[PDB]
């Protein structure tokens, strides 16, 4: 009766590709790609920089790196379980 | 099909960092509307003259 | 929020029913690869950069600020000591200079 | 598809043009919203294979 649904300009795979590019930039380069050229940095070193941003020394991140990685992986898994288990 | 952008594989490794040796002072423009035209309509004069 | 890049300052300009912000930002450029390490092992102690990052040009280790390449000698004044070398993953062996060491020697 | 109804609808003026223009503005605004949220990088970065 005269109603039409126009498709979005960006399809779901291209929006997913944009999110993938953002994830790759924030993983391989930290915040450098958002302010200019993407500068590579190891991810523990990037996490240490983020630790300094919140006022915690780098040594705390490096000494407890396995624990921090395990906690991060567990939290990401809990996020997937919580999304899969909550309607 | 529209290209999202140029591919840029960042050369990530566990012991390599990229440090800038120079800088660019970049000035960019941001245009923001603030106000509109203040219009008043006499309802009696518009409908009835 | 105030332009692309690290924001330095901004300048307002009036416009018809609007405002134009000239955002002056700092953009890094001419980046160079370096070999990096989280910490420096010296005398059984782990040294971490106080404000910068450890970089290596291939043979020598330096400490530099993170947003501009300015290599400096790794001393006890720009590093801090926390723990031994057994815990940090990827720690490398390099000397750490002491500024007080030539003073008591002479 | 009634011609008589459209002829009577033309007596009300440009209401239909206004409604179509507003809906078109909403439709382009949604694409602008998606561009503003997701298209903030002009480089397609990729993770390393390892
Ligand atoms: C840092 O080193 C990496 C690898 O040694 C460089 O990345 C290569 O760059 C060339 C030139 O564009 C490409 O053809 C290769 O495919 C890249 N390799 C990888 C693994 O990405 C990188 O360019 C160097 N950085 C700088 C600033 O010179
Ligand atoms: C850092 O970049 C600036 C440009 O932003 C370089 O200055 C240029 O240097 C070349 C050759 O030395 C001159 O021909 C240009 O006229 C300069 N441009 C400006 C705007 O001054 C500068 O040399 C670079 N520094 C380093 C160490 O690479
Ligand atoms: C890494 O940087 C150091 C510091 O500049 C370089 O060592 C100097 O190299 C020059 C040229 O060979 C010599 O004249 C100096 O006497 C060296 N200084 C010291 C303290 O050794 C070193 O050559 C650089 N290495 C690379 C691979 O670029
Ligand atoms: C960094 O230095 C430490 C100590 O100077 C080295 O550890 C020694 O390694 C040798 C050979 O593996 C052993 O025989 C010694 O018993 C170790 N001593 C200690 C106190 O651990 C270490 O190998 C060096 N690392 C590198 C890459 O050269
Ligand atoms: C970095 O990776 C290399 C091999 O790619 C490995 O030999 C080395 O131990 C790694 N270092 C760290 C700190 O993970």
């Amino acid at each position: 009766n005269g109603l039409t649904v126009l498709p979005p300009l960006l399809t779901d795979e291209m929006i997913a590709q944009y999110t993938s590019a953002l994830l790759a930039g924030t993983i391989t380069s930290g915040w450098t790609f958002g302010a200019g050229p993407a500068l590579q940095i190891p991810f523990p070193m990037q996490m240490a920089y983020r630790f300094n941003g919140i006022g915690v020394t780098q040594n705390v991140l490096y000494e407890n790196q396995k624990l921090i990685a395990n906690q991060f992986n567990s939290a990401i898994g809990k996020i997937q379980d919580s999304l899969s288990s909550t309607p | 099909t529209m290209s999202l952008g140029a591919e840029n594989s960042v050369a990530y490794s566990n012991n390599s960092i990229a440090i800038p040796t120079n800088f660019t002072i970049s000035v960019t423009t941001e245009i923001l509307p603030v106000s509109m035209t203040k219009t008043s309509v006499d309802c009696t004069m518009y409908i009835c003259g | 929020f105030c332009g692309k890049g690290y924001h330095l300052m901004s300048f307002p300009q009036s416009a018809p029913h609007g405002v134009v912000f000239l955002h002056v930002t700092y953009v890094p450029a001419q980046e160079k690869n370096f070999t990096t390490a989280p910490a420096i092992c010296h005398d059984g102690k782990a040294h971490f950069p106080r404000e910068g990052v450890f970089v290596s040009n291939g043979t020598h280790w330096f400490v530099t600020q993170r947003n501009f390449y300015e290599p400096q000698i790794i001393t006890t004044d720009n590093t801090f000591v926390s723990g031994n070398c057994d815990v940090v993953i990827g720690i490398v062996n390099n000397t750490v200079y002491d500024p007080l060491q030539p003073e008591l020697d002479s | 598809d009634s011609t008589e109804c459209s002829n009577l609808l033309l007596q009300y003026g440009s209401f239909c043009t206004q409604l179509n223009r507003a809906l078109t503005g909403i439709a382009v605004e949604q694409d602008k919203n998606t561009q503003e949220v997701f298209a903030q990088v002009k480089q397609i970065y990729k993770t390393p294979p390892i």
